[PDB]
């Protein structure tokens, strides 16, 4: 099997923080770590300046200024334990000075994790490895090369370890366990000889939880000690403890410097709170102080000026202002920027008639929240105004330069509007008819205007503004349709149309002709000055029609099939020329058009809704298509046409803006508003964030009552009363299951209604209930559509589960309905909707409901397992049947007996998080590790084969069949969601093409650079045992393809065979190939 | 105490040569000589080469008697502590496991048994039982016939004289082979001895 | 009660061996040739001592060398209608043996243990009827804590802990990442090393008066000389690599299978789970050999339903001392199932038990429901 792989939405979450000077020694940065990729900022009263992607899982980064040097230098370590430093040059490139993989071959990862620490002096980084190992890279300039030494340890439990400041020889200082007690010990290092040499000072036992280590500068020197109850301060043989009630309640995880002094820092807590320390002055006492709640903060970073960057893996992070002067609010902090988290992504789901988007469970405990993320093109309004009923808007230019003036319609009539600058004003346009209904106007030739009505075209002065020519229909009946640009016109009468010019003070007419039958869409846009060609659309004959100018000679007729065209266009794209015929049931066939020779083909035919579109042009400066209707359209080119949905509820009609007041801008009407703004530029991910304040747990969409049903977790303590509002303790409706007849967790069936995400109903289960699966489904022959949830019962004494429910509801005017229960022996996992029936795995065991009349659970039919069925999903009969060790069990229901069969199985031991069915024979799931893998179907039939195994490099939770752009290369789609707050994607390529994008992927690293100089054909490889990943496709290397110069292409494509019916190859083969590969999210 | 008896080379007074089985012999200990009743004095022992005029278990004695009987002693008799001494007769019940064979032996047989020392002619007169040699399972019915790998409790008669032990009352002095044709075709041991 | 020490060094075969402390394993994934007697049929757990008596020449030819050097042989698991498809197995070490000539022909006794789990892959006859095996080895997968992966980068300085709220206290602050993950605490604890055996240890306790590893690879094939399963379970049980997984599918048979039935004309209960007992440290089965080159998983069990007896009680070879064996078998269907002990002394604990082999039991779950 042969896949191909990419990132929708880069990871979101913080692994660490770091203040110093990088791009510039004047400068002063922030450098954000998310995972794999390395943000730098710099700092102002941010500014981002480059962001870049490593081939590995940043396990440390620290900035470091080596003696001699104009700036601080970067060092990062990842999680195949790759290192290197790094340094930034102005165009713009981070350069990887030194490198190196120091892998050991003998040893097991210590339990405290990978610590990585530099020496204040720039001598040495200290890698605390492996368990009872210091290794050590010394800062020589014959390091380079990658090349170090270990040290031997009689400790093998180190908590915490750090670099001294202020001693005349390197220092370092740890916490280490031992059956005798958490210890506090110092060692001297001996670079020379290499080893340890016995430290200043050493005491006794600390605080029995004590688990941080921080190393105070020199004015002071020396460490303190943090823990559960105790900070405690050590330098020689001085000794500081205060045990303060003000952090009983919870435990201090992050930590950070305030000011170099060294008085001030940081302490931010497991539930958030953020507390300041003080060192009183040499050093006296402690004091800490409550500063106030801040996103739970993984790791902290004080600028300037009193503002802090909190980093966080669960919420958004922070830029939180903290003054001196408290309010009665609470404290002293204020939120300032809000950087978006999709913080761990638990479950998601697709939505949505057309395309879809996508909901998330995400974050947790107070972060906790869905996401809304949906694929689209973003404006920002500038102005809105309860304006209705526009049927017709043309801006203006009343002085020649920068328009000043839209123009307004409605049935039988006009207006005007004057803008100066953020302002919009009534007025009156001499030589205007304020009662017909507009169909066109806008500026034209020989300095004049334009207006177009129902019955008159009247050309205008600009110079003191009158009529000066109007053009009437000869007999003196109505225009039904109008077609202008600069100088031509040509309007409609019902079944025939005429052709005017424009000169001075004189429309004048040319062309009378006489249609099959009568038109309903014009369009003459031009392609030097004046256009010597026309678009037609006919209301019987159904018909798209090219016409020549003066002679109205037809050539080309494409007849399409019908339901009448609603509009159409002649514009430009990038360097080719097209015709569009926008119609009413909303489809749009878009052709290839030749201005000289007239001919239309090469056809293509898409859907944009069940509303009647209508095709605009504009610039903002390459110029686009704005098409109206239900679902708002805009299409731009790179030479595949584009069509992109925008974030906006249906416009009906639109128009360029470039005022005084709003530049490059867009006017646009719904039936009820005028919107004004400045559009973006192309199409991002936008994400909904909807603030749940307790932890959200799994996710549906009953699609029959407009609803999402959500399992959900807050925390209470004990008599049980909680601690905040959270989304289940203020809905609207508030049920339960039962009445009144240290930490506790309160499960809650939430309902939320898919336009407000308010909370309708809040259901609450049992005492001691665990909520583990939810469902929305139609269950045997009846039209209800029932919100199932599965639980077990947990109680700490036993230590399986004994016990649970399959407890069906109902969603009904505005209440939920208690419909069914099924007590269950053990634990509900997972269940599925499975032709027509409910399938639930428990414990050991996968069961099949029938749903009968009476309304209750049935059992057809039973089958035992060996996993516990923890994972399950299904297609067509298959089932498939996974456990938390990734031994998998493929099963097939055949209704002729009334019995399950085994097909297949795989037991390789390891960890799983999720899995996943491609189609019938593959089978897509996350083994440790950050890994994928792809079993493959096809006596000896029921062994699944290893066809597949890939290093993703993030933890996922979910996998789901979806995409994120309309409906219509590659096969199939599965979107995933993950920890580190990554959303990627999934999809089977041919075999033709597997081949190709492998051979590409070879030639595109030799020309490629590596941030820290790691291999490409490394990082993707599979770790624990460790393998090269085959049958997969970094498509986040294929795309890199369309980011390197045009020389660098060139080179890749050096010597390949392209395939059509097949010759040397071009990078603008490629550059096609690798676009038709990024519209797939 | 017991020693085996295995030869009686004629010096000095008389001497004789075996293993010491049990017990300790001191010089001037008065002792017993078997399958006749006979008294007798330790005048020299000679364990070995070396004189150690007490000599524990497991050494090699020559020892030099005095008595009635001063040749007219055979290999196959044993010196005995004149309190519990050794039993003899020339019946006796014993399980007997059958190692070789060609076919079948069959209740009226004629074989040597090898007994400690003594080398005498002896027939199985009949057999008790048989054992499933898996379990020890005490053969329900009497056998008629017992073959080669299997296991059978079976009653000997010696055609001369023994001096026998009990297997469990004592070891090395019950184990022995039945030996017809030089190659051994048991290894027994015995339980029980009749009248 | 007596010396709960005496079984385990099986002091019915011979006084004093010639013990070898010495060390011989190969490194894992290797491609080793090993030689498997005839006769030794068996499925051999490490960790588990083999006791032996061998008496044909080529048996005692092969011992009598394999004591320079190796002192491992093989064992190889049968599955009986494999037919000569034996494909997995184990090595086992003479950590004793003791010969003696002075009976009146060639024996031999052992003390062997296993060692390592392997995968058969070609066996070839040398005519001497001996076999030798090629033979890679197996090694022990062992998984790193499930909250490796997602572990949180600044809650891994409270990752180390210096009567069961401790439980209460180790599950809340081990597995506190399971919000990260798609479940919760207490499902991680089910695959949790450390929580499996502890509760593994608590149903060694019912079995009374208890020390043993610390390293669960070990606690397992420990644990799995101690379950009186039948042949083709016994394998599952070797065959699954992990501790964790192993330790499992031997709790899944604790607590299930509560009947020991017999295991000729199949329902024809014998014991139940409440009625084994620890008597040998090594637990309530393990193998002894008897005085024919034969070995009897034999299991210690206060009482027995549906049992004759036959013959009287006798102390010979008596594999536990002071105690007496009487020969039990099946009202039914006649066949041995094992030999009631009786004691001798009148100051001894279980005046009476039974020890049942192995070969002539069959695990059942009650009920015709989830069977
Ligand atoms: O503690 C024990 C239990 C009994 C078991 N026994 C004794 C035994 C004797 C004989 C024989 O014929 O002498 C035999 F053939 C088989 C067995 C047998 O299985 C044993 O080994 N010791
Ligand atoms: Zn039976």
């Amino acid at each position: 099997s042969y896949n191909y792989v990419v990132t929708a939405q880069k990871p979101t979450a913080v692994n660490g923080c770091v203040t110093g000077h990088f791009t510039s020694a004047e400068d002063l940065n922030l450098l954000i770590a998310k995972n794999t990729r390395l943000e730098i900022y710099v700092v102002t009263a941010l500014r981002p300046v480059k962001e870049v992607g490593m081939y590995g899982k940043i396990a440390v980064m620290e900035l470091f200024r080596p003696k001699g040097e104009s700036k601080d230098l970067l060092f990062i370590l990842t999680a195949k334990y790759n290192a290197c430093i790094l340094e930034y040059k102005q165009s713009i490139d981070i350069i990887t000075r030194a490198h190196g993989n120091v892998q050991d071959r003998i040893g097991r990862p210590s339990e405290t994790g990978i610590i990585g620490i530099i020496d204040p002096e720039c001598r040495m980084i200290g890698l605390r490895l492996y368990d009872g190992l210091f290794k050590v890279i010394p800062l020589d300039r014959d390091n380079k090369e990658l090349k170090a030494f270990n040290i031997r340890l009689e400790e093998l439990h180190v908590i915490d370890v750090k670099f001294l400041y202020g001693c005349q020889a390197p220092t370092i200082c740890f916490v280490y366990q031992d059956p005798q007690g958490r210890h506090v010990k110092t060692y001297e290092v001996s670079l020379r000889e290499k080893e340890f040499n016995k430290g200043p000072w050493k005491q006794e036992n600390v605080e029995a939880e004590a688990s941080m280590v921080i190393a105070v500068p020199e004015p002071f020197g020396g460490a303190i000690i943090i823990g559960q109850e105790s900070i405690t301060y050590h330098n020689g043989d001085k000794y500081l403890a205060i045990a303060p009630p003000i952090i009983k309640q919870s435990t201090i995880v992050c930590h950070n410097r305030v000011d170099p002094n060294g008085s001030r820092y940081l302490l931010g807590d497991m539930e958030g709170r953020l507390f300041m320390l003080l060192l009183e002055k040499t050093l006296k006492d402690l004091r800490v102080e409550l500063l106030g709640e801040t996103s739970i903060a993984e790791c902290l970073t004080y600028l300037d000026n009193g503002v802090v960057f909190v980093g966080s893996r669960l919420g958004d992070s922070q830029l939180v202002k903290l003054n001196v002067d408290s309010n009665e609010q609470g404290s002293y902090v204020v939120a300032m920027e809000t950087f978006t988290n999709l913080g761990p992504i638990v479950d998601m789901c697709v939505v949505d008639q057309g395309q879809g988007q996508l909901v998330t469970c995400s974050g947790a405990f107070k972060e906790g929240s869905l996401r809304i993320i949906r694929n689209g093109i973003g404006i920002h309004e500038h102005a809105s105004i309860d304006l209705p009923g526009i049927k017709g808007l043309w801006p203006l230019r009343s002085d020649p330069e920068t328009d000043d003036t839209l123009v307004l319609s409605f049935v039988g009539q006009t207006r005007v509007l004057m803008l100066n600058g953020e302002e919009v004003e009534e007025t009156e346009l001499m030589g205007f008819v304020d009662d017909q209904q507009t169909f066109f106007c806008g500026n034209v030739a020989h300095q004049q205007l334009i207006q177009i009505t129902s019955a008159s075209v009247r050309l205008v002065s600009q110079e003191p503004k009158a009529l000066v020519s109007e053009w009437k229909e000869p007999q003196a009946k109505n225009i039904s349709v109008a077609s202008c640009n600069s100088s031509q016109v040509v309007v409609a009468v019902g079944r025939a149309l005429y052709y005017l010019q424009i000169h001075p003070q004189e429309l004048r007419q040319i062309s009378h002709t006489e249609m099959e039958h009568e038109v309903a869409c014009l369009d003459i846009t031009p392609l030097n000055g004046l256009s010597p060609l026309c678009a037609i659309g006919l209301w019987t004959d159904i018909s798209a029609r090219i016409l020549k100018l003066p002679s109205f000679e037809l050539l080309h007729k494409e007849m399409l099939g019908g339901i009448i065209p609603r509009s159409i266009l002649m514009t430009t794209f990038e360097s080719s020329h097209y015709l569009l015929c926008a119609l009413g049931d909303g489809a749009l066939f878009y052709f290839g058009l030749n201005i000289e020779t007239g001919l239309l083909s090469d056809r293509k035919k898409v859907t944009l809704g069940t509303q009647p579109t209508v095709l605009r042009t504009f610039r903002s400066s390459t110029t686009n298509v704005f098409a109206c209707s239900d679902r708002p359209t805009v299409i731009y080119s790179n030479h595949k046409l584009v069509f992109s949905n925008v974030n906006l509820k249906e416009v009906n009609y639109m128009c360029p803006l470039n005022s005084d007041g709003y530049p490059d801008s867009l006017a646009l009407a719904n039936n009820s508003t005028l919107t004004i703004g400045t559009i973006d530029e192309i199409q991002k991910l936008h994400i909904r964030t909807v603030p749940l304040y307790e932890s959200p747990r799994k996710i549906c969409y009953q699609e029959v009552s407009q609803c999402f049903g959500v399992l959900s977790s807050r925390i209470e303590v004990q008599d049980t009363t909680a601690l905040r509002p959270s989304a289940s303790t203020q809905a609207l409706s508030s049920s339960v299951s039962s009445s009144k007849l240290e930490e506790v967790e309160v499960h809650n069936l939430l309902i939320i209604d898919q336009h407000t995400f308010e909370v309708l109903h809040a259901h609450q289960f049992l005492q001691n209930e665990y909520a583990l699966s939810l469902v929305s489904c139609k269950l045997g022959k009846d039209p209800n559509t029932y919100f199932i949830v599965g639980t077990a019962m947990v109680y700490p004494e036993e230590a399986e589960p004994k016990q649970g429910r399959i407890v069906v509801f109902q969603y009904s005017d505005g209440k939920l309905q208690t419909v069914a229960e099924k007590e269950v022996k053990g634990a509900v996992y997972s269940m599925v909707e499975f032709n027509g029936k409910l399938l639930a795995s428990i414990n050991s065991t996968v069961r099949l409901y029938e749903w009968t009349t009476e309304k209750e659970l049935r059992t057809e039919c039973n089958h035992y397992n060996n996993i516990m069925a923890l994972y399950l999903k299904t297609k067509g009969d298959f089932i498939l049947v996974g456990d938390l060790m990734r031994s998998v069990l493929l099963l097939a229901y055949k209704p002729m007996e009334g019995n399950f069969e085994e097909i297949a199985r795989d037991f390789n031991p390891n960890w799983m998080s999720a899995v996943e069915i491609l189609d019938d024979d593959n089978f897509l799931g996350a083994e440790n590790a950050f890994n994928l893998f792809v079993c493959q179907k096809d006596e000896e039939r029921q062994h699944l084969q290893e066809v597949g195994l890939f290093h993703l490099g993030e933890f996922v939770n979910v996998f789901c069949h979806g995409s994120l752009v309309m409906q219509n290369p590659t096969q199939g789609s599965v979107l995933f969601g993950t920890v580190n707050g990554m959303i990627g994607l999934v999809t089977s390529l041919s075999e033709s093409w597997y081949n190709l994008l492998l051979d590409m992927q070879n030639r595109l690293n030799k020309v490629i650079k590596s941030v820290g100089k790691i291999e490409h054909s490394f990082w993707r490889s599979f770790h624990t045992k460790t393998e090269p990943a085959t049958g997969f496709i970094d498509g986040d290397l294929i795309e890199s393809f369309l980011d390197i110069s045009r020389p660098k292409m060139q080179e890749v494509v050096a010597n390949l065979q392209y395939d059509d019916g097949k010759r040397e190859a071009t990078a603008d083969d490629l550059i096609k190939v690798v676009e038709e590969l990024t519209r797939i999210h | 105490i017991r020693l085996p008896i295995v030869d009686k080379y004629k010096d000095m007074g008389t001497v004789v040569l075996g293993k010491l089985e049990s017990g300790s012999i001191c010089k001037g200990q008065q002792l017993v000589m078997m399958p006749n009743k006979h008294n007798v004095e330790v005048l020299g022992i000679l364990s070995d080469d070396v004189e150690t005029d007490t000599v524990a278990p497991g050494e090699n004695l020559k020892i030099r008697l005095k008595g009635i009987e001063e040749e007219e002693i055979l290999p196959g008799f044993i010196l005995c502590d004149p309190n519990n001494l050794c039993h003899s007769g020339r019946t006796f019940d014993a399980q007997i496991v059958i190692i070789e064979h060609k076919s079948i032996i069959c209740p009226g047989y004629n074989a040597v048994l090898h007994i400690h020392t003594c080398i005498e002619e002896v027939e199985i007169t009949a057999l008790i039982c048989l054992v499933d040699k898996k379990s020890g399972e005490k053969s329900k019915t009497r056998p008629r016939f017992v073959k080669q790998d299997q296991v059978c409790i079976a009653r000997l008669r010696t055609a001369g004289t023994i001096c026998l032990e009990t297997f469990k009352d004592f070891p090395q002095m019950g184990r022995f082979t039945l030996r017809d044709e030089g190659k051994t075709i048991a290894i027994g041991k015995v339980l029980k001895l009749v009248p | 009660n007596f010396d709960t020490s005496l079984p385990t060094s099986h002091t019915y075969l011979g006084a004093d061996m010639e013990e070898f402390h010495g060390r011989t394993l190969h490194d894992d994934d290797s491609c080793q040739v090993i030689p498997v007697l005839p006769q030794v049929m068996m499925i051999l757990i490490p960790g588990q001592t083999l006791p032996l008596q061998l008496f044909h020449p080529q048996e005692v030819s092969m011992v009598r060398n394999l004591i320079q050097k190796d002192r491992t042989f093989a064992v190889l698991a049968y599955s009986n209608v494999q037919e000569r498809e034996a494909q997995f197995g184990t090595t086992a070490e003479i950590y004793a043996y003791r010969e003696e000539q002075d009976f009146g022909i060639e024996i031999v006794k052992v003390k062997a243990i296993g060692r390592q789990r392997f995968k058969v892959l070609e066996l070839r006859t040398q005519s001497d009827g001996i076999q030798q095996a090629k033979v890679q080895i197996l090694p022990e997968c062992v998984l790193p804590s499930t909250m490796s992966a997602v572990q949180l980068e600044s809650l891994n300085k409270c990752q180390i802990f210096p009567s069961y709220k401790w439980w209460q206290k180790y599950q809340k602050r081990k597995f506190h990442c399971a919000n990260l993950t798609s479940w919760p605490r207490w499902l991680y604890s089910l695959y949790d090393a450390e929580t499996l055996m502890d509760r593994i240890k608590k149903q060694l306790r019912e079995w009374d008066e208890n020390s043993l590893p610390s390293n669960p690879i070990d606690f397992s094939y420990r644990v799995a000389a101690c379950l009186p399963i039948d042949d083709v379970l016994r394998i599952q049980l070797l065959k699954i690599g992990s501790a964790i997984q192993r330790l499992r599918c031997e709790l899944d048979i604790m607590n299930k299978c509560t009947s020991l039935c017999c295991k000729q004309c199949q329902e024809t209960e014998i014991t139940t789970k409440n009625e084994i007992f620890s008597l040998s440290l090594c637990g309530p089965m393990a193998a002894y050999v008897n005085p024919h080159g034969y070995v009897h998983e034999t299991l210690t069990v206060y009482k027995a339903c549906n049992l004759n007896l036959i013959g009287r009680p006798s102390t010979e070879h008596s594999w536990f001392p002071g105690y007496a064996w009487t020969v039990a078998q099946c009202k039914i269907c006649a066949s041995h199932i094992g030999w009631k002990f009786t004691a001798t002394k009148k100051d001894m604990s279980p005046q009476k038990f039974w020890g049942l082999t192995r070969s002539a039991l069959l695990p059942t779950i009650p009920d015709t429901e989830d069977e």
